[PDB]
RNA sequence: UAGGAGCUAGCCGUCGAAGGUGGGACAAAUGAUUGGGGUGAAGUCGUAACAAGGUAGCCGUAUCGGAAGGUGCGGCUGGAU
RNA sequence: UGCAUUAGCUAGUUGGUAAGGUAACGGCUUACCAAGGCAACGAUGCAUAGCCGACCUGAGAGGGUGAUCGGCCACACUGGAACUGAGACACGGUCCAGACUCCUACGGGAGGCAGCAGUAGGGAAUCUUCCGCAAUGGGCGAAAGCCUGACGGAGCAACGCCGCGUGAGUGAUGAAGGUCUUCGGAUCGUAAAACUCUGUUAUUAGGGAAGAACAUAUGUGUAAGUAACUGUGCACAUCUUGACGGUACCUAAUCAGAAAGCCACGGCUAACUACGUGCCAGCAGCCGCGGUAAUACGUAGGUGGCAAGCGUUAUCCGGAAUUAUUGGGCGUAAAGCGCGCGUAGGCGGUUUUUUAAGUCUGAUGUGAAAGCCCACGGCUCAACCGUGGAGGGUCAUUGGAAACUGGAAAACUUGAGUGCAGAAGAGGAAAGUGGAAUUCCAUGUGUAGCGGUGAAAUGCGCAGAGAUAUGGAGGAACACCAGUGGCGAAGGCGACUUUCUGGUCUGUAACUGACGCUGAUGUGCGAAAGCGUGGGGAUCAAACAGGAUUAGAUACCCUGGUAGUCCACGCCGUAAACGAUGAGUGCUAAGUGUUAGGGGGUUUCCGCCCCUUAGUGCUGCAGCUAACGCAUUAAGCACUCCGCCUGG
RNA sequence: UAAGGAACUCGGCAAAAUGACCCCGUAACUUCGGGAGAAGGGGUGCUCUUUAGGGUUAACGCCCAGAAGAGCCGCAGUGAA
């Protein structure tokens, strides 16, 4: 009876990011795998990997860090929810950490990102201010 | 809360009970009702004139007066200054302004305005207490 | 002629504002006297509670005592042996 | 706009059926048909208030004012009815009715300041019983003319906005001078007498102005032209008048002329010192000063903040994320009913395909006047008025795109239910078996004490008081198995044997294909005591009693003893009903026992070690909070719903 | 019995006024029964239609009406008691 898929999936990442993990996964969909692709399209992790099982197979994460035993993923938060579906305008779209994060864009142009919608001139359903 | 039930019940703001409740009230003299027009000073007439002890351990006798305003509300109003023309029945003017360390009395008495003149022997507080500027 | 038709006029019944009371209802003001509360002075008496505060508390309840408190029955520790 | 401490609202109402009649519509009214229609999404009703633009401060999320200044609505002593008119149910029309006021020669006559001043009233207070229509603008008239109490001006007010002021190079840091002195002094103080000099304003005596240009007045004509020509629109160039106003302005003369006030000098906060003064006078934004040495009061010089204001009073906003969408908490601070169950509502697992509705974009129209982006123009600056796009980048007319939502068609099962194999019990309502005890009556028994006492006594004792046993009875429950045991949602559940069951849980997981959660309403339980009945007064025991103690009684001591007790028969609706933690789902260090089921290895003569489930417990990371303390039986990290809270 | 209406008187004593039937309505307070016929309002004759009641029903006709319309008369319609 969970309601936000893309948030509990996102906080499970931060659930093991705190204790310095290098390997986790998540279930799949039409979206959530391709959502996990846009993470490794920018390449914030080593590689997000293949979906295997019967229904919503585990697709890996492989958390990629810095050489000072650090972490790269500071801040992990979906902004929309069942009850509040939020949208963005392309003309006043901001920059996460003033140019040090990313903000993805979801519409029927394909689920795009901050660079992939600032020069696309569409907004959409924004999700993550991840820096 | 939820933004769902905030539609069901909005964030209603908080009220603020304002000080000096006798200065934001008029009187419909024709219909015995009350208006609310927030005067600076509503005039009145003295009924009793006396003094009062501060219950806080500062010790004095500060002079007060039982004044009835235009809208006939009886108050206890502090009479600032030293000497006065406030024996009884002086048709006076009354400000707000609470005197602390004195229970109940929270109104001043405008010196030198309506039927009193102000006090005489002041030379550092001359604009107040009814004293015209010398020479 | 002005008789019919009509009209002014005449009556005849439907609806009327206001009125008239009529009962109330509601609201406000006042009322010999009164009884709860607040402030001051605490004038006074007692010392209940805080020290296992000299005879641990606390709730629901019930009874007595002017009050403080007294007791009793279920429950709670937010208590010493 | 708000109130459910307004929930059931309407009955020509609710739909239709026919006549009206309106510029048109019909329940709009009238004869007909069914009770319908309206509703907790709060209809109904109450209370309050002209609306909007606009103002205003807010980072934005925006929302508070309406004197303003514009657009719309309503009103014209009150309440009705009509007329006329294109337009009225008519602010200086009519009639009716009412209430007030006025004149009278008493016969009847009249009037409606919320049109502009003025008067009274009330108020803290808010303009002259002002001028002129010159301009504009309107009315009927070709025009001229009248009406302008519209308007354009003057008055008056610092009430408020902008400039203007209250005017200078010198020369004693001491010329004459006191808020001090352990005075000698720097000093008010390059202040100043004693002078150079300028004339904002000001004094005051002479030019003077725009606006004040636009007509009709002043013929030739043209155009529709006309029988021809005034006429009318259209070129002159001839001439009209000006409240403000000779005010403003310009010249000169003029004296350095005639002008700033106010609160503290404590710490907030830059501006201090002496006289009284004795918690007095009094100050007082919070902390506070004064009791004979006050920097704080009150008295007086310096300065200071900044100028015609300064200060007080009251009123909206920021400061303030104490309403927390942005941007608040519910264990001990205020925030979970006592728990539920549950009606509505909200919000819901997983994976495919349709729309383009919601999303997000693109072609335009495109959003308001002083208010509002940017840059000029007009103002002596400026106060104060226009320009140019920007222009909407929000709304409409328009094209679309499907991951994600809305609807359309499917499945999977974790989640839940229906299966199967078993464990346990104090889980609720009914029938038995027996024990032990306080009370009684009797035997035996006996006679001086028995009971009760912190201290003794009341009492109960000569009837045998109790005693004492095979054995006689009653009231009521039933130590032992008894536990950080188990079951129940919670109040709770305890000798058991049985009846009817609830429900828990594990394991295999067979199946339906999420069948879920909150949970307003509603319904229950609801501990104890209290309102009462029948067993109750056996024991216990409020209330009452007795004895003394104790300095004090009947209190701490003690019993007797009433209902109430016990239970059944009716409830009331309350507890620290608290795990002081609402309920459902994901994820992050451990060890440690223990309750039930499944898993075994050795085996054990039923016991050792170990996997797992659901739990019962005890210690204990990261995270957490104000800390306590929590940390798999979270107050950690996320999601959904309800409810509650915002000083005492 | 004009006008007046308790001024009478120890005292509204006596008298006057109210009264039947039908229809509308009705308070405080309560032992929930009541109060209550509370108070307070309205109507009533005769003739004809009629659609129709009790139906006299056979049906309007046979009387009261179902009770609705339209009329007529008087100062007054349970016209007396």
């Amino acid at each position: 009876t969970m309601t936000d898929p893309i948030a509990d999936m996102l906080t499970r990442v931060r659930n093991a990011n705190m204790v310095r993990h290098e390997k986790l996964e998540l279930p799949a969909s039409n979206i959530k795998k391709e959502i996990a692709e846009i993470l490794k399209s920018e390449g914030f992790i080593k590689n997000v990997e293949y979906v295997e099982d019967d229904k919503q197979g585990v697709l890996r994460l492989f958390l990629k860090y810095g050489q000072n035993d650090e972490r790269v993923i500071t801040g992990l938060k979906r902004i929309s929810k069942p009850g509040l579906r939020v949208y963005a305008k392309a003309s006043e779209m901001p920059k996460v950490l003033n140019g040090l994060g990313i903000a993805l864009v979801s519409t029927s142009e394909g689920v795009i990102t901050d660079k992939e919608a600032r020069k696309r001139n569409v907004g959409g359903e924004i999700i993550a201010y991840v820096w | 809360p939820t933004i769902n039930q905030l539609v069901r019940k909005p964030r209603q703001s908080k009220i603020k009970k304002s000080d000096s409740p006798a200065l934001n009230k008029g009187f419909n003299s024709k219909k015995k009702k009350f208006t609310d027009l927030n005067s600076p000073q509503k005039r009145g007439v003295c009924t009793r004139v006396g003094t009062m002890t501060p219950k806080k351990p500062n010790s004095a006798l500060r002079k007060y007066a039982r004044v009835r305003l235009s809208n006939n509300i009886e108050i206890n109003a502090y009479i600032p200054g030293i000497g006065h023309n406030l024996q009884e029945h002086s048709v006076v003017l009354v400000r707000g302004g609470r005197v602390k360390d004195l229970p109940g009395v929270r109104y001043h008495i405008v010196r030198g305005a309506l039927d009193t003149s102000g006090v005489d022997g002041r030379r550092q507080g001359r604009s107040l207490y009814g004293t015209k500027k010398p020479k």
